[PDB]
DNA sequence: TGCGAAATTCCATGACA
DNA sequence: ATTGTCATGGAATTTCGCA
DNA sequence: TGCGAAATTCCATGACA
DNA sequence: ATTGTCATGGAATTTCGCA
């Protein structure tokens, strides 16, 4: 069997609804399976149209051999199936109610959901402008298993933005009280 | 100098006047019978006015000015006097063209890594397409990998919006651009400082300096032209297609596509290269690090027969950027303060301003 | 061609397929282990679609198209097939640039006598001066003697008015001009026929053909520029001064002014030449007839390393005159009917129209 | 003494008032003394201003060393004297009531006055457009004394307009009656 | 150890307005 | 306070297939 | 029969938008 | 159914002045 490579598999999913930011409510999350590189796209809905518009931006940079997702409406539609067939992309689904990806990808999606929650608190309506910094943080985060960050694995070089300050990602008592105050 | 001409009529030798000729007085003026004919020798006190009168007829150069003078007069080293007037005529100095080519171009080293240097520039105005008129082109210097963004104007706001999307992937060390309003604004300088990005600017009115992105602008326009043959010029929807097409196009001299230089592996695009299938990603990245260092690099071409290279203290003239109708194409002489490299200089104009200019936009002031 | 590939799998030799290689079947397709790696051999019936698919990604040339194909496939003489597709792609043929320079310029013989040929052209629009915007420039081919007329438009009426004033002195055999509206009008053709003047036209969009007058336009503008330094651009009153100044200016290569070539004697202007004072007018005219025949004549320069010269039957493409944004710079192939000289040809486009064009506005269609 | 040359002397004079043609009433006649070459300029008056405007056109082609004329107001003015001094032109006048030029010039001015009279008859208001053809005729008219026409003597070549048809210049009985009918 | 042809490399030309 | 670039297709040169 | 310098000739460069 | 041109000022080369 051939070694794992970048672009072999892209794992996509939706995060949201989130508080509105510049008219956006969702985040389409794309994670390369091999490198763990993350691309984030703000959408106004978890629809096929929003997925196709966002993925057309990504697939102008790199096309995956396979796209992996859950059985979400946007991904199981015949329109999304036509879009993938047109690009030579094989669609792969997880069994309903059983989301399976990979250890690395599951861990990455945890970091994304937690990093977003940490930065939402205090400014839940300003996340659109934070998407570029959130991605750089994630892609410049060292992998204990692989020895390299997603950026190093994708480009084969060190980055000009090393994220040496390995932040808490966990919430403070102040942030916990502020988050529970927002849930009112 | 009627004293100098007095000793001449008497018959005693004066340095500059050949002794083998007959100097005489006629019609109240010193004359000489020379092979060409009898010429009037004016006193040195009259020569400056004569040279200036001949030159001013049509503001002629050395030979054309001399040929008029030689019709009536003769004196020692006439061209030395002609050249003194040519070098003092402000009208000729700022209006005449240069006849000395610039020295051979520099072939700057290819940036060592992707994201070391970006070359950014605008294409447009283009026929309107979905309300869009411009294209922001971002070329990575090492790889040649290009990102395309449609804009409604070549503005700071549109550049910033586009670059905030691009820099989600990686932040570059340097951003090289020309001196377009969008890139020289304090809002853009602030945007770069905020991110640790150094802004490098091309010398003014020298797009060759931004050669890396200019060259990609040609390929972008050529592909959009081809795709739009016998169809309306709806380019907006083609930018993603053109971006992907060019990033995956082989450079016959390198034998690599910009995508391969950036990632070291082809994605799921047609005719993807399969040569590293049995290699691990680490083995593949090791081969990519080797490929990136052994890329062909061109060397400066030979200098032309009559080129000029700048020297500190030299009087040079900057070219007028947008000369008005019937107005000089050159500025008044400037002095070369520093020679940054054989193709770039720091000059001090008559105002006292320091300007970093390309020698392509300079001529050395004639007649010293 | 699955029949051709069948005998190959069996093991018997087919012309074009090296016998030293192992041809096998895998995943329902004919493969070959080559030094570069294992490549798929498609049947001849599939190759045209493959070449076209690879080419169409970015409408690439020979090597860039081949490098994509070579990633997955191998077949005998691949580039022969690539070139067949390149030469049939209308989008590439009309959009790509030429990489063959025109042959060396012709240096047409100097007209033998003054008034044999006039070169006429317009300068403008210039900053308005007394309601005037243009200058009609008339250059005698032999002498270089120029006449200047201020006009409000580059029109037939203004040309006719000016030329009726000039032709009071002498009528020319030929009037050479470009294809500007003022000169190609039936009213101007009628004006010339009425006088026995033959109208000669430059090939379209080739001002080098009118080189004699274009070159004088530079001198006119250069002198007006100099005279107007630090003054408003009131050129109207300077046209008579500029005309007289240039007509009495030495050409350093000829060692004669246009006035001297026309009259054989200087008029009462500054620094008038006095060398023929003791000659009779007949002796003076005899010396002038001799001077006019011994003038320096330049010869065609060397051809560049990669120049092209037209051949009857050859497929060539005329350059689009004013190409719109994102539109081809070349017309569809044309055939060379007649080679008038190595720099001028008669072509037949796809419409069936006969056009006399300069090779500077042509490229030979690539890939035959 | 040095041989006679073109531009040594220009003999100028006014012809008119003539019937109005394109608003013009006079003709300033310039004849080169040596070659006998003629330049004609329509003026609206025999004034210094009209002379200077017309001669500025001619002196943009060739400057004479000397200008010869009668004691006409336009030529004796201090303005015309200033114009000549500015151009290095010496002004020369004939004694009042004694117009002296040269045999060749006197004969040329006769041909001009007669050629104009011949063409005026029938179309006395259309002479402005005929000035170019009148000049070509005169300058391509063979000189019995010199063997060459003014054009040959000025340019040292044959012309593209030889005036082989040596016309009458004298009036017909029809033209005489038509001219005497105009004088009514 | 060398031939004919195919493959590769060279590189002038031109355009980024 | 900076600096030309590189796709293109004939021609020149090298390599390949075979002996 | 030759030297140093002045004079002349050569000619690449660039602009006629 | 026509076609490049030539002013310009350093450099290269020739000629001049004298011996
Ligand atoms: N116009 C304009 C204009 C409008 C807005 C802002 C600015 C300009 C601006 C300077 C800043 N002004 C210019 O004149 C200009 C130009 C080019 C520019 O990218 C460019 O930004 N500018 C350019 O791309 N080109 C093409 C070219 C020509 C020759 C070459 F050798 C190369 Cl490499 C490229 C030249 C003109
Ligand atoms: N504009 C325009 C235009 C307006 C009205 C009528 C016409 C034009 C017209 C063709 C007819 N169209 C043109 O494009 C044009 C030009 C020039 C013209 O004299 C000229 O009449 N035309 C011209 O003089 N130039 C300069 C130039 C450039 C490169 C050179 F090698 C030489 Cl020798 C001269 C080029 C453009
Ligand atoms: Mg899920
Ligand atoms: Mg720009
Ligand atoms: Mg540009
Ligand atoms: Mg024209
Ligand atoms: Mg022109
Ligand atoms: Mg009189
Ligand atoms: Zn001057
Ligand atoms: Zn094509």
């Amino acid at each position: 069997d051939r070694p794992q490579k970048p672009f072999d598999k892209f794992f996509i999913d939706y995060i949201g609804p989130l508080p509105p930011s510049q008219g956006y409510l969702y985040v389409l999350v794309v994670v390369d399976g091999m490198t763990g590189f993350t691309w984030l796209y703000p959408t106004k809905a978890p629809s096929t149209s929003a997925t196709v518009k966002s993925l057309n931006v990504l697939t102008s940079i790199a096309i995956p051999k396979v796209i992996h997702s859950d059985q979400g409406a946007a991904f199981t539609s015949s329109t999304f199936a036509e879009w993938a067939k047109e690009r030579g992309i094989h669609l792969e689904f997880s069994t309903p109610y059983h989301p399976q990806s990979s250890g690395k990808v599951e861990r990455k999606n945890s970091d994304i959901k937690r990093l977003l929650t940490k930065l939402l608190v205090g400014r839940p309506t300003k996340w659109y402008d934070l998407l570029p910094v959130v991605q750089l943080a994630l892609n410049n985060t060292y992998s204990p298993v692989l020895k390299y960050t997603p950026h190093q694995l994708l480009f084969g070089i060190d980055s000009n933005t090393p994220f040496a300050n390995q932040d808490t990602l966990d919430l403070t008592r102040e942030e916990e009280l502020s988050l529970l105050q927002e849930i009112r | 100098l009627d004293a100098e001409l007095d000793q001449l009529l008497q018959g005693h030798y004066i340095k500059g006047y050949p002794k083998q000729y007959t100097y005489f007085l006629e019609d109240g003026k010193v004359k000489v019978s020379r092979p060409e004919g009898v010429k009037i020798i004016p006193p040195q006190s009259d020569r400056q006015k004569i040279v200036l009168q001949a030159h001013n007829l049509a503001h002629t150069g050395r030979e054309a000015t001399l040929l008029k003078i030689a019709n009536l007069y003769w004196w020692p080293n006439m061209r030395k006097d002609v050249v003194k007037q040519l070098g003092r005529c402000q009208q000729c100095l700022i209006t005449n063209a240069s006849n000395k080519a610039s020295g051979p171009i520099l072939r700057p080293d290819r940036p060592q890594k992707p994201f070391d240097k970006f070359f950014i520039d605008y294409i447009g105005p283009l026929p309107p397409s979905q309300g869009y008129l411009y294209v922001l082109v971002v070329v990575d210097g090492m790889t040649g990998f290009t990102w395309l963004y449609p804009t409604k104007a070549p503005s700071t706001s549109a550049t910033v919006k586009s670059l905030n999307v691009l820099t989600s992937i990686a932040i570059p060390k340097v951003i090289h651009s020309d001196q377009g309003a969008a890139f020289t604004s304090s809002t853009f300088a602030e945007w770069a400082k905020e991110r640790g990005i150094h802004l490098e600017f091309s010398t003014p009115y020298h797009p060759q300096s931004s050669g890396k992105v200019e060259r990609k602008n040609s390929d972008i326009k050529r592909l959009l032209t081809k795709l739009l043959v016998g169809r309306p010029t709806k380019w907006y929807d083609l930018l993603p297609v053109v971006q992907l097409a060019l990033n995956n196009t082989y450079s016959p001299v390198l034998k690599y596509t910009p995508h391969q230089l950036l990632f070291g592996i082809d994605s799921n695009t047609p005719f993807a290269n399969q040569d590293t299938l049995d290699l691990t990603r680490e083995e593949e990245l090791s081969l990519l690090q080797e490929i990136r260092t052994s890329l062909y690099h061109p060397s400066t071409p030979p200098a032309s027969s009559r080129s000029w290279s700048p020297v500190v203290g030299q009087l040079v003239q900057e070219r007028v950027a947008r000369p008005a109708s019937l107005r000089p194409r050159w500025h008044k002489p400037s002095t070369v303060l520093k020679v940054l490299n054989p193709r770039t200089v720091v000059i001090l104009d008559h105002l006292g301003n320091n300007r970093t200019v390309s020698i392509d936009n300079l001529k050395p002031t004639s007649h010293q």
